[PDB]
C-alpha cells in the first residue's frame, strides 16, 4: 500500500487548498441558496408526481359512467325485444367494469 | 362450409390480440406513473442525506 | 426478435426501479413518524385553546 | 534470502519516505471523508438487494 499512502495524502492536501479557498460568510450564504434552488425543481417534480392521483381519479370517473350508457342501453334493447344486443352491450359494460377496478388498485 | 368455420376462427383469433394489445396500452399508462414517482422519490432521498465532500 | 419480449423487459426495470427506491429510504432511516407524533400531540393542546374560548 | 532482505529494504526506506508526505492532521480528516463516500455505495448495494426481495 506504499503507492495508496502516497495517493491519499495527494488528496488530503487538495482537500485543504480547498479548506482554504473557503470563506467562512461567503461559503455559507452560498449554501443556503445552493438548497432553495434544488428544493423548488424537487417541490415540482412531486407536483408532477401529485398529477398521477389527479389523473387516476380522471380515468376512472370516465369509464364507470361509460358503463351505465351501455347499461341504460341495454335495458331499452330488451324493451324493443332482441336479447342479442342486450348481451353485447352488458358485455362491453362488463370489461369497462373490471378497468374501472383495476384503476382503484392503482389509485 | 369451411370458409364460413375459417372466418370464425381467425376472427376469434383477431378478437384476443385486440384484447391483449388494449392490456398492454392500459400498462403503459399507469407503468409511467411509477417511473415518474420512483425518479422524485429518489432525489428527497440524496437531498435529506449525502455524505464526504 | 420480438415486441412483445422487449415491452415486459421494460416493465421489469420500471419495477426494479420502484423496489430499489423504497429499499434506499428503509436503509436510511425514518424519523418523519416521531416528528408527526409532535404535530398530532400540537393539535391536541389546540383542542383545549379552542375549548376555552 | 538475499532477494527477499534486500525487497524489504528497499519497501521500508520507501515508507519512510511516504510517511514524511503523511502530514497527521490532514490525511486523519481526508480518511474519514473516504469512509463517508464508500458507505453510500454500500448502501445502495444493500438497497439493490433488499429490492429483488420485494
Amino acid at each position: 500500500a506504499l503507492f495508496d499512502r502516497l495517493g491519499r495524502v495527494v488528496r488530503a492536501n487538495l482537500n485543504d487548498l480547498v479548506s482554504k479557498a473557503e470563506d467562512p460568510e461567503k461559503v455559507l450564504e452560498q449554501a443556503v441558496i445552493d438548497m432553495q434552488e434544488d428544493l423548488v425543481q424537487l417541490r415540482q417534480a412531486v407536483a408532477r408526481t401529485i398529477a398521477e392521483e389527479k389523473r387516476t381519479e380522471q380515468r376512472l370517473n370516465q369509464d364507470t359512467q361509460e358503463a351505465k350508457k351501455w347499461e341504460d342501453r341495454a335495458k331499452l334493447a330488451l324493451t324493443n325485444g332482441e336479447e342479442n344486443l342486450a348481451r353485447e352491450a352488458l358485455a362491453r359494460k362488463k370489461s369497462l367494469t373490471d378497468t374501472a377496478a383495476a384503476y382503484q388498485t392503482q389509485l | 362450409a369451411q370458409q364460413r368455420t375459417m372466418s370464425e376462427n381467425l376472427r376469434r383469433n383477431l378478437a384476443a390480440l385486440e384484447a391483449k394489445i388494449s392490456e398492454a396500452k392500459t400498462k403503459k399508462n399507469m407503468l409511467q406513473a411509477r417511473a415518474k414517482a420512483a425518479k422524485a422519490n429518489a432525489e428527497l432521498q440524496q437531498t435529506l442525506g449525502g455524505l464526504g465532500t | 426478435s420480438s415486441a412483445t419480449s422487449a415491452f415486459e423487459r421494460m416493465e421489469n426495470k420500471v419495477l426494479d426501479m420502484e423496489a430499489t427506491s423504497q429499499a434506499a429510504g428503509e436503509l436510511a432511516g425514518f424519523g418523519i413518524e416521531n416528528q408527526f407524533a409532535q404535530l398530532e400531540a400540537s393539535s391536541g393542546v389546540e383542542d383545549e385553546l379552542a375549548a376555552l374560548k
